[PDB]
């Protein structure tokens, strides 16, 4: 699927807290999460406090991918809403992050490959000898 | 208005709850899987938000809860006053209260 | 009566009768043969 | 007199052990009239360390230079009152309350939820097995020759 | 940064996605369990290493497996 | 002038190596080649 | 022919990494498919650390007990 | 756009959505007299050489501390008086 390209929508009403992005933005990836709130409702947003997102689009810029998966979470869970965010480099470049097809990871949507996968059981792996004076460990074969 | 607003008999008087243990809860009220599960009964023991979630059940439970306390704490002193009374020099310490 | 003796069948309940009975025999016993350092009866 | 320690009837340091806590006794007995109950109690605590030291001494204790009871559990004879006498009766005793709820165990083991047996005890099924632990080590032992005793796994 | 390798064991219960806090891991298309489907990790480099996707899954030790290893800022959990 | 040097070494391993070796250290433990 | 043990017989596991190793069970299904991997569905008594009592296993890490 | 109304990711002027703001950094020009400037900028530029700086700090330091330690009476610091009583026996005899 293509990406749902970023735009420059509206954030919710805060009055500001000490939990946003000091320093991990203006030097390294800070993240964005961008969701479509049928009505107007306070939420409590991950960096503490409680915040009122707006009707139709909201966006709101968050320091590390946990925020924004359990704000989504919690969006999806409590407000039934479908939410999408990003990643956004101190230079740009817009990585687009959380679905990845559109749908949800717990789907099985074709196309995504299997990466991270060993066919084998647990219990199979051979021991730390075998892979000994290797870069490679126990679990890559 | 501020009224009397009580109800009878929303619980039955009866044994059946105590001979089944850890009855107060979904992942409890089944038997002990494992030796977590007495842990686990009596942590959540008192956890009366976590058994019924609603104020009203949950502030009867504590309303009568502070009620074994209380009756606890009046047994105790009970029990200091009768150990004063019958265990006790009180009266000697009564007649030299700097050296007895 | 039907579900104390359940009750009265539990771990703890058991527990405290059982030890209070046995306490109570070890506490008569140590009155009846008190500061017992060897087994003289053989 | 083995292991240089000479018997508690004949060790004076005994004797001044018993002394001392008599005296020490005492001591707290005068405080009391004669015939109060303090005093009573006292006293009968008085005679009762009489008597304790007089059966350390009847009963063949061993008495060192601290003038205290050694215990010699090595085996000889005139001293297994001290320590075999007693550790039979203890490896009876425990082996009844292990060959008890070991057999409990295994008669609640066949069960659809046995686990609702172990923290709600089968009054009844324990009072039939308790008794069966009175003489537990022949069955312990034919159990062993029977390969009862040890599961297969 | 760290290493979540799933095993094949995986009965395709969904549970460990729907654990996961930064969408490790995601259910893909797959022919060896009654669900037919089977739980990849593309974004390893998002892992903090909670370990929530294998304090959720049923099997008899473990088929989503987190091996912990190089820590980045992502897997360091930082918000700075 | 000999009971004099434990005054010259002391300070010269105690003060003075700890800072050369903190310095040192501490920039080896931010060099980037 | 149904593969497999049946869905009552009576097993125990070969399976090393696993915490009912050479301990017996019960198969509640065995999956007919041949691309199923671990198609024995065996359940027992006991539960294990993550308070679950069944897991699926191999045909060959598993054993058809004789009792 | 930055300065719209609630729009807090521009994503060209990306310093400003990042925080790259100097919160109390003034761009106003030098205060001081040009020629109190001229003097501190004519002899303070030996110490400005760091590697030249860092290794002269250090033998500097290092010198004056051995040297002031050294030259100092028995007045400033009395590990360098002595014991100026006589010594005391140690228990049993003296071991
Ligand atoms: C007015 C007083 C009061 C009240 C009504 C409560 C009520 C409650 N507390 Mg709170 N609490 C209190 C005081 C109080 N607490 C104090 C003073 C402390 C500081 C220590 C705490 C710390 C505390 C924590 C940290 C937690 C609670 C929790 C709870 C809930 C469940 C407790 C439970 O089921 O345990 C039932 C009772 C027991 C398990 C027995 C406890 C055994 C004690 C600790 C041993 C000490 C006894 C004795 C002094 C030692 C000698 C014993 C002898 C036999 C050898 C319940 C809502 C829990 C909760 O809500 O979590 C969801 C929880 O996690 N409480
Ligand atoms: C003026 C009347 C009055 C008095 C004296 C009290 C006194 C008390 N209340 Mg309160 N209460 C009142 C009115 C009153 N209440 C009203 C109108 C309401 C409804 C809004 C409540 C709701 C309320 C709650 C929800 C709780 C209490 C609790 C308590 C007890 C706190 C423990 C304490 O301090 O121990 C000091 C102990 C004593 C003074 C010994 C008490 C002995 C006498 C017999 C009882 C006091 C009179 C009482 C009101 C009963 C009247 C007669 C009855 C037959 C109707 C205390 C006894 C708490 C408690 O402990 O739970 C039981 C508790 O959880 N009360
Ligand atoms: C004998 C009379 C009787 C009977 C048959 C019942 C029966 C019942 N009660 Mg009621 N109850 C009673 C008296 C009685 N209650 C009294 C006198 C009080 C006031 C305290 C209450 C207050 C009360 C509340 C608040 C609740 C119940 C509940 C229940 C049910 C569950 C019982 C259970 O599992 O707990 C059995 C528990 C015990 C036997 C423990 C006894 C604890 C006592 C009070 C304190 C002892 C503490 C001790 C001194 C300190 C520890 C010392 C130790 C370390 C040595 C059951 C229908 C529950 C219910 O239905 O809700 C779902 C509930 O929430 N009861
Ligand atoms: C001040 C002490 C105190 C008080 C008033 C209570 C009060 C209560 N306990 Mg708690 N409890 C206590 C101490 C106390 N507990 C301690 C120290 C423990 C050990 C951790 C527990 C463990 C415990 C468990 C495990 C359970 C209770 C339960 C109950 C309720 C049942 C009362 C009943 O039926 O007894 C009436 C009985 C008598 C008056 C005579 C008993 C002899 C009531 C809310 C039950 C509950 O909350 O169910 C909802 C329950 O299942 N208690
Ligand atoms: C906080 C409450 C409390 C506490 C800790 C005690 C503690 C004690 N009491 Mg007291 N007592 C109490 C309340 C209390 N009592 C009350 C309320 C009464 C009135 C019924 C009594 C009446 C009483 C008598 C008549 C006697 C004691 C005795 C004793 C002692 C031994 C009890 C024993 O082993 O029982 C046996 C164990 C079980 C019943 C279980 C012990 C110091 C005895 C004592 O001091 O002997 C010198 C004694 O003779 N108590
Ligand atoms: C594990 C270490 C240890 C050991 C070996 C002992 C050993 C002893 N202690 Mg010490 N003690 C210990 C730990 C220990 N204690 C601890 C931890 C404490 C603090 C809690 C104490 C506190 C303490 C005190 C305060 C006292 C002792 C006393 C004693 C003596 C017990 C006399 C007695 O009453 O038994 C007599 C025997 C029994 C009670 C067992 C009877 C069992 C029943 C009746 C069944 C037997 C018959 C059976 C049916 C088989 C018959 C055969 C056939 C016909 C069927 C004994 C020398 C007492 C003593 O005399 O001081 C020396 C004493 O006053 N101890
Ligand atoms: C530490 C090893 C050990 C073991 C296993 C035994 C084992 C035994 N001894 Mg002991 N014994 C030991 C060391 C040991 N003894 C030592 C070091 C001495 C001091 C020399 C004794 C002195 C001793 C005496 C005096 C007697 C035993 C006796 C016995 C037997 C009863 C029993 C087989 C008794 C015996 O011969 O029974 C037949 C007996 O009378 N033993
Ligand atoms: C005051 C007296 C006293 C007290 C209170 C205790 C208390 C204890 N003893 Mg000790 N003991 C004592 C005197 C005492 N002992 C004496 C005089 C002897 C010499 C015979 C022993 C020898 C002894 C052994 C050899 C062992 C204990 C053990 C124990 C514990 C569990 C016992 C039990 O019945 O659990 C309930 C019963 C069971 C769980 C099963 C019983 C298993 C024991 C080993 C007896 C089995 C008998 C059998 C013939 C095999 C013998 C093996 C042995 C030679 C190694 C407990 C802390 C055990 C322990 O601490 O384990 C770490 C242990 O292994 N005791
Ligand atoms: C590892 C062995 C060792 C250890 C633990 C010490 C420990 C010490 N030395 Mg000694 N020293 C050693 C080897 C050692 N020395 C050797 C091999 C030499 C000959 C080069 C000396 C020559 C020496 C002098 C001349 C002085 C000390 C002094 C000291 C003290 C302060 C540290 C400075 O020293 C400087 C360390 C070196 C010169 C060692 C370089 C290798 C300290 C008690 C000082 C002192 O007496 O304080 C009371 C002092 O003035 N050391
Ligand atoms: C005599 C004596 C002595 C010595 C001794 C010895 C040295 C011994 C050894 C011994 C040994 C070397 C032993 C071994 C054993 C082993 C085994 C292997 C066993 C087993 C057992 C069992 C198995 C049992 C069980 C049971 C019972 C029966 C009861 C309870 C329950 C139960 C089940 C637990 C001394 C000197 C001290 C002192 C003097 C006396
Ligand atoms: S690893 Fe866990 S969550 Fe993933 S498919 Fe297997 S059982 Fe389901």
């Amino acid at each position: 699927t293509p990406p749902q390209l970023d735009p420059n929508t509206p954030s919710p009403i805060f009055a500001g807290s000490t939990g946003g992005l000091l320093r991990k933005a203006q030097v390294e990836e800070f993240y964005v999460i961008t969701w479509n709130s049928p009505k107007e409702q306070i939420f409590e947003m991950p960096t503490g406090g409680a915040a009122i997102m707006r009707e139709g689009p909201n966006l709101l810029k968050l320091a590390r991918k946990e925020q924004c998966l359990a704000l989504g979470t919690r969006l999806r869970s409590k407000y039934k809403i479908t939410y999408q965010f990003y990643r956004v480099f101190p230079n740009g470049e817009v990585q687009y992050l959380h679905p990845k097809d559109g749908v949800y990871p717990e789907k099985a949507n074709p196309g995504r490959e299997g990466v991270g996968l060993n066919m084998r059981s647990i219990g199979k792996n051979v021991s730390p000898i075998e892979v000994k004076f290797t870069g490679k460990q126990s679990y890559d074969l | 208005e501020v009224k009397i607003l009580v109800d009878r008999d929303p619980i039955k008087t009866s044994f059946e709850e105590w001979a089944k243990p850890g009855h107060f809860s979904r992942t409890i009220a089944k038997g002990p899987d494992t030796t977590t599960w007495i842990w686990n009964l009596h942590a959540d023991a008192h956890d009366f938000d976590s058994h019924t979630s609603d104020l009203e059940e949950i502030s009867r439970k504590v309303f009568s809860a502070h009620f074994g306390q209380l009756s606890i704490i009046f047994l105790w002193l009970s029990g200091m006053y009768f150990h004063g009374a019958r265990f006790s020099n009180y009266e000697a310490w009564l007649s030299d209260p700097t050296h007895i | 009566m039907r579900d104390l003796k359940t009750y009265l069948s539990v771990a703890p309940v058991l527990s405290t009768l059982w030890f209070g009975s046995l306490a109570g025999l070890l506490i008569e016993i140590n009155r009846l043969f008190p500061d017992a350092l060897t087994f003289p009866f053989f | 007199d083995i292991s240089g320690l000479t018997p508690c009837k004949d060790s004076k340091q005994f004797a001044k052990r018993e002394k001392q806590q008599i005296k020490k006794l005492e001591s707290s007995l005068k405080l009391y009239a004669p015939e109060s109950a303090p005093a009573l109690a006292l006293n009968a605590q008085i005679e009762k360390t009489k008597r304790r030291f007089d059966n350390y001494g009847k009963y063949g204790l061993l008495c060192g230079s601290d003038g205290l009871p050694h215990l010699i559990v090595n085996g000889d004879q005139r001293h297994w009152g001290e320590f075999i006498t007693p550790g039979i009766l203890f490896l009876y005793i425990a082996g009844w309350i292990g060959w008890v709820g070991r057999s409990y165990l295994i008669a609640i083991s066949g069960e659809k939820k046995p686990a609702m047996k172990e923290i709600i005890i089968d009054v009844p099924l324990a009072s039939r097995i308790i008794f069966r632990g009175f003489i537990w080590p022949v069955a312990a032992y034919r159990e062993f020759l029977n390969g009862d005793l040890i599961a297969k796994d | 940064s760290h290493s979540v390798k799933i095993y094949d064991t995986c009965i395709g219960c969904t549970q460990c996605v729907r654990a996961c806090p930064t969408d490790v891991l995601e259910m893909i298309p797959w022919d060896g369990c009654k669900a037919k489907q089977i739980a990849s990790a593309p974004r390893t480099e998002d892992c903090v290493g909670c370990k929530r996707c294998e304090s959720a899954c049923p099997t008899d030790f473990l088929s989503v497996r987190v091996y912990l290893w190089h820590e980045t800022t992502r897997s360091m959990g930082l918000a700075y | 002038t000999f009971n004099n040097l434990p005054s010259i070494f002391v300070p010269l391993v105690g003060l003075v190596f700890p800072a050369i070796a903190m310095a040192s250290l501490f920039l080896h433990i931010q060099k980037n080649k | 022919p149904p593969i497999g043990p049946k869905r009552g017989s009576k097993v125990k596991i070969l399976r090393r990494e696993s915490y009912w190793f050479k301990n017996v069970g019960s198969v509640v299904a065995v999956d007919q498919d041949p691309k199923t991997r671990y198609p024995v569905v065996v359940r027992f008594a006991k539960v294990n650390y993550a308070n679950i009592s069944t897991n699926n296993y191999a045909l060959d890490e598993v054993e058809e007990v004789a009792a | 756009k930055y300065g719209d109304k609630s729009v807090y990711f521009d994503l060209e002027d990306l310093g400003n959505t990042t925080g790259q703001w100097d919160v109390y950094g003034s761009d106003a020009p030098s205060p001081y007299n040009p020629l109190q400037s001229k003097f501190f900028e004519t002899f303070a530029a030996p110490f400005t050489k760091r590697g030249l700086l860092l290794k002269f700090l250090i033998l500097g330091g290092g010198s004056l501390l051995t040297y002031v330690s050294a030259n100092s009476t028995g007045d400033v610091l009395p590990i360098k008086r002595g014991p100026q009583e006589p010594p005391k026996l140690g228990p049993r005899g003296k071991l």
